[PDB]
């Protein structure tokens, strides 16, 4: 459990750094990583 | 002329649907790549796809709105235009400034179209037993669609048909200035974009016409889940819609061979005439 | 967006199979669906844009005791359209009791193109009045199609059934179909077989193939109503759209049609314009006048007169239309449509209320009446009764219709601010 | 030009540096690391060269790289990766791609060493994308024998419900790396040589290419810092395959 | 590395002679096994690289009461593959009775080509699930083709036998094929009898030879399920990467089927991407929602668009896929394959995990349920007693598929993160 838990904590740290990075080409990975929408209701 | 004198209508029958849920939001809840990605949806899913001069179609916006003429709190409610890109020898043509005034212009007539589509959302809720609303909302109907189809056939078809004259006698490219610099200055002088009060008048009836749309459209689905949460109402937006309708008649009425709007405007009529000339002494 | 088109009864499937084909023939396509070489414009308003680049055509086929169906079957106009709609009196009593049982497969048979379609616009149905099989089975479709989508809108194009003298039943069925005509369906545009039999004795001197060139006239109808829709225009290039303007009180909704050539087998705006203000090329046939006119005009046209053109039919003032809440006659212009051979270019269709049709309701509204006060004419079956026992229906139908012709009729005073 | 693509051919030494140094080919590549498997999982000190190029000859006549020219085969060959003690199995491993023609201007060794480091993010990602389908692999196979357990259910499928997001991020990663690092950028290259009228045209243009694919990984200046973020999912990946 | 091949029961056989044909087809060689001129690919996946420069297909035949055996065996296609394979009731109990006894001859038919393989990476099943001969003797096989060897993989081409009415000991059959199906299999590709009978009919007006063309469409299946292994390419050129990415819960491996043209006798990526998307092109037929898909595009196709189509096909929002962990509708892009010819060039083949399946299974349960409760039906055989005397089997078997619908609901269930 904590183990699940640590590794979505430092996802969406990675996610909320990678929004604004490039242009374009990084912003796209954004949105290929996550489509559910998981990191607005995990924000 | 497709998309600025919007010739293309199917294109904005469905994107109007699919984008104005968005552009209801206020501004900072919207981000362009959003209407961006649905206006490339919808375009190559319309039949607007014939050739690539579309891709220079993209969206931005008016934070000066309408004072700019010689607000912001919502962006694609009060700010919304379209940007092409020109070439080199297209800008000789072509500036910023002329771009800018094929957006003020599509905007007044995207503002023409919204009105129109809320009045059609609004039809369809009481498919109840009321003339009065009925009159109101057939009233509100006959202005704006005779708004629109005036536009339509005084000054987007034929002044299109003579620039397309024009640039056929063109003999250099200080003729082929002054004939772009009079058709877009001819198309923004007829229309009502003119007068440089830019009649008031037309954005307070436009605000009432918005009003009436948007608490009808709450009454009833309140309703449907008085006669003064009702009837005194549409009393009240009557009266407010009659006199600035009037007051539009009378300041176009001092305007003006233009003054066919008017003559088209009131055909046979009911109360659309009321007194002649109001003036007071000395 | 995308509209799904309903056809049942002989004569519906018959002027639909006209329209499919006469729309085929319009388009740049050839009868298998597959797109020619020389083709653009929006195709999308009924066609499904199916898997082999084939533009299908939306359409609900409805039957009871195929006739015509097979002739439908056997064409090479099954290989445009085919989406495998076909599923099996002369009452409308027979008629809502057969399309009572299995409402369940047909429904299924409308859900099944209802989640094929990506959006949905209207429904419009191609229903016979007083057909004998789609009498009945069309009301109860059509109370079943308004209960289930009231987003949706409904258009009904429909005739007046009366040759002048045959069968008794026949404003019976007509006056029930005419409740849910009402009540059920939101624009009505309603033809006179009498009238276009009277043009077609006119133009030609057929009378006997009334039923095929009655085909050719409704179709060509069905098309200019669709041109602005079907080629890209700029105002009611959706249906609803349309409808909105034309109709200021939800039960005046019932629609007259005219074209300003009369025979089919330079002038100016003003002219056809004046042309098809007149009655006489009206091809449906105290005061009478229009509460409001929409006309939409197709053909080779100077453009730049139509204002001047405005002002004079203006001036000629032709109509005294209405006394309360402005209306007009309202102008659309349109382009001839490319893509096939164009003779007689300009034409022009108008869409028109007018208080005039209350006249051929109280026709037969006066043959129901002397039907019913003979009381010879009801022709009682076990069908009738066991739909209605006391045969009320009738007098629903019958204080409807009244309240109606009250609506013409006080909407022809000055005062219509006051309901009636 | 014409003699130095033909007379010593540019042209086919850019296919194979996709196909092998931009491990673009992948059946080699899939097939190679898998029978290299064993090996790196001992400890590198008594790994050499004599067991690397074997095995990958063994692997390349099993896969398409045998009809291939002589020359393109001839200029891969094995290195060991920058020999220092710690027994880094795994990490020791590399492809040196020789180039002493006369076009080794258009292929020079400061680029080369760009292939270097882009081979290397795309041997640590192709080797844990491995781990994580044998995870994958012993979910199927043991899983059927622990239905006779109503206790270790819970567990087993909790770590069966926590594997996918692992999958899908290791993923949706390598279908972006997959359809815009090599196949968007390999396009518009492919396109700035084919074209190309002159040697400078098809320097710069493959330089730049080269900086561009930095740019779309995590390997710039200031991207380290999503870096050290992706590296702790390769933390993770190791700790739940134990 | 190399996949060795299973076919079994007529259908199977059928199915498997077709691939087998279909292949010889595409790629460049003759019906002898020798190359053509003008070849390249890896062809080591299911072709021995025989002795003569012969690509031998690795197939095992089974067969009892031989009847398609002796046409395959007549045949231009026997030269193309002849590994000495063949090997001789219509119900479950008997053909697992038959399976019984032979299981160590077949068994070393097994052996030989285990042994004849350097490399070993999965067993493809080709069997047809209630299909007389097929049924129980294919279910033995592969409990003990699972026991032998756990280190591979296991698929199986399935079909859904009714064809909506028959045989009343088949919902038997085929349910015991199905906890077979279950327990004793990793990944299961469902197809619909009624689903191709009915796109067969639609597309063209043939309802009798449908074997023959269901053949074509399986063929074609299982020929774009391969091509990126086949040909060049760069992801689940493995059979397993394929897998794995499919399945997040080891009994979630049903795939569901599509293709984006339905006729096979310039559009753009997003194009065909929506197409394959939508259910009407799905071959095979509260909320069911895909769980993740994965696509495989073959044709001619622009490249740089498809991040724009990406964006484009997200933001039109299709479906509402899961709630808890992540998927996503997964794209692959591949070449359209060289050394035949080429019409219909834009195809795309799409693997789904979807939970509709849920509403076929619990069809087959509905029957299985009226004819156990009727007890007239379950057609009382000594082999059934011998087998199992009290029946238990289909009791273990109801069970499981009762916890297999559980499964399905409850992953649609936002919950699934406690187990059910």
């Amino acid at each position: 459990r904590i183990l699940t838990h640590f590794y979505q904590g430092i996802v969406q740290q990675f996610l909320v750094l990678l929004t604004t990075s490039s242009d374009e080409s990084l912003r796209f990975l954004s949105f290929r990583l996550d489509f559910n929408e998981h990191y607005k209701a995990r924000e | 002329k497709r998309y600025f004198l919007m010739d293309q209508g199917d294109f904005f029958v469905h994107f109007m649907d699919l984008a104005e849920e968005e552009l209801r939001k206020p501004v900072e809840d919207i981000t362009p790549p959003r209407l961006e990605a649905l206006l490339e949806l919808a375009l190559r899913m319309s039949t607007a796809n014939t050739d690539p001069f579309k891709d220079d179609l993209k969206i931005d916006l008016m934070p000066h709105d309408l004072i700019t003429q010689l607000e912001l709190a919502l962006s694609g409610l009060e700010a919304f235009s379209f940007d092409y890109i020109v070439k080199w020898p297209l800008s000789l043509i072509i500036n910023r400034k002329a771009l800018t005034r094929y957006q003020m212009l599509f905007r007044h007539m995207f503002y023409c179209k919204h009105v129109e589509r809320q009045l059609c959302s609004v039809w369809i809720s009481n498919k109840q037993w009321f003339a009065g609303a009925f009159t109101l909302r057939q009233r509100m109907l006959n202005f704006v669609q005779n708004i629109q189809y005036y536009m339509m056939f005084e000054v987007m078809e034929p002044t299109w048909h003579i620039l397309e004259k024009n640039l056929k006698s063109a003999s250099n490219i200080d003729d082929v200035l002054g004939h772009h610099t009079g058709f877009l200055d001819t198309c923004l002088k007829d229309c009502m974009l003119t007068n440089p009060e830019l009649l008031k008048v037309f954005s307070k009836l436009m605000s009432v016409c918005v009003m009436f749309t948007n608490c009808m459209q709450k009454f009833t689905q309140s309703m449907k889940l008085l006669v003064s949460g009702f009837e005194a109402t549409i009393n009240k937006f009557d009266k407010n819609f009659s006199a600035h309708l009037l007051d539009l008649l009378a300041r176009l009425s001092i305007y003006s061979g233009m003054a066919s709007v008017i003559s088209r405007l009131d055909f046979n009529g009911f109360y659309t005439e009321r007194l002649e000339r109001l003036s007071a002494e000395r | 967006r995308e509209i799904i088109t309903l056809q049942l009864g002989q004569c519906g499937n018959q002027i639909g199979f006209e329209f499919w084909k006469q729309l085929c023939a319009e388009h740049g396509i050839s009868p298998e669906g597959i797109v020619e070489e020389f083709a653009t414009d929006r195709k999308d308003v009924f066609f499904y844009q199916a898997d082999d680049e084939h533009y299908i055509p939306r359409a609900v086929l409805l039957d009871l005791e195929p006739r015509v169906i097979h002739s439908i079957l056997n064409s090479p106009y099954a290989k445009l359209y085919n989406p495998e709609n076909i599923y099996l009196g002369n009452n409308w009593a027979s008629g809502f009791s057969q399309g009572e049982k299995i409402h369940e497969d047909i429904f299924d048979i409308i859900d099944r193109e209802a989640d094929g379609s990506d959006s949905l616009e209207g429904f419009v149905l191609c229903h016979s009045i007083a057909g004998g099989t789609g009498s009945g089975l069309g009301s109860y479709l059509l109370e079943r199609l308004n209960d289930r989508y009231p987003k949706k809108l409904v258009q009904t194009y429909s005739v007046f059934p009366n040759q002048d003298e045959d069968v008794v039943v026949q404003p019976y069925n007509s006056l029930l179909t005419l409740k849910r005509l009402t009540q059920n369906a939101d624009c009505v545009v309603v033809l006179d077989n009498t009238a276009l039999n009277r043009i077609a004795t006119d133009r030609l001197h057929i009378q006997n193939p009334s039923f095929s060139q009655i085909n050719q006239l409704v179709s060509t109808i069905m098309s200019a109503s669709t041109t602005t829709l079907r080629y890209p225009g700029y105002m009611n290039n959706d249906l609803i759209g349309l409808i909105a303007s034309l109709i200021p009180t939800p039960r005046l909704h019932f629609l007259m049609t005219g074209y300003t050539p009369l025979t089919t087998d330079k002038t100016t705006v003003l002219d056809v314009m004046r042309r098809l203000l007149q009655p006489k090329n009206v091809m449906v046939s105290t005061n009478h006048c229009y509460i409001a006119i929409l006309n939409i005009i197709q053909g080779e046209v100077d453009p730049t007169q139509v204002h001047k053109s405005l002002q004079r039919i203006r001036e000629r003032k032709l109509a005294n239309f209405i006394p309360w809440g402005p209306a007009s006659i309202q102008v659309a212009l349109s382009r001839k449509s490319p893509y096939l051979p164009s003779a007689h270019r300009v034409s022009g269709l108008m869409m028109a209320n007018h208080t005039s049709i209350s006249s051929l309701f109280e026709r037969t509204c006066r043959q129901y009446d002397k039907l019913r006060k003979r009381e010879a004419f009801l022709e009682q079956f076990r069908k009738e009764d066991m739909f209605k026992d006391n045969f009320d229906e009738m007098d629903t139908s019958r204080e409807i219709v009244q309240q109606l012709i009250d609506e013409y009729h006080a909407a022809t005073r000055p005062d219509y601010i006051s309901w009636g | 030009l014409d003699v130095l693509n033909k007379k010593y051919s540019l042209l086919d030494h850019m296919q194979a540096m996709r196909r092998y140094l931009l491990l673009g080919q992948g059946d080699f590549i899939r097939h190679l690391m898998d029978l290299l498997k064993p090996e790196l999982v001992r400890p590198a000190t008594t790994l050499y060269q004599h067991n690397l190029t074997g095995i990958l000859e063994t692997a390349v006549r099993a896969t398409n790289a045998q009809f291939d020219s002589p020359e393109i085969l001839r200029r891969l060959d094995v290195r060991l990766l920058e020999v220092s003690p710690g027994d880094t199995g795994w990490d020791v491993f590399s492809l040196d791609y020789h180039v002493d023609g006369p076009i080794a201007t258009v292929f020079t060794r400061e680029c080369m060493s760009h292939y270097l480091r882009v081979f290397n993010f795309l041997w640590r990602a192709k080797r844990m994308e491995y781990i994580l389908t044998d995870i994958r692999k012993g979910h199927m196979c043991n899983a059927k024998l622990l239905r006779n357990m109503p206790e270790f259910s819970g567990v087993l499928h909790q770590c069966h419900i926590l594997a996918s997001e692992m999958v899908h991020f290791i993923h949706q990663m390598q279908y972006y790396i997959t359809f815009e690092v090599l196949e968007c950028s390999w396009d518009e290259l492919w396109n700035k040589v084919q074209q190309a009228q002159d040697l400078d045209h098809i320097i710069a243009a493959h330089e730049v290419f080269l900086d561009t694919i930095i740019s779309r990984c995590l390997l710039d200046s200031d991207s380290r810092a999503l870096l050290n973020q992706l590296r702790a999912v390769f933390d993770q990946i190791i700790e739940l395959q134990n």
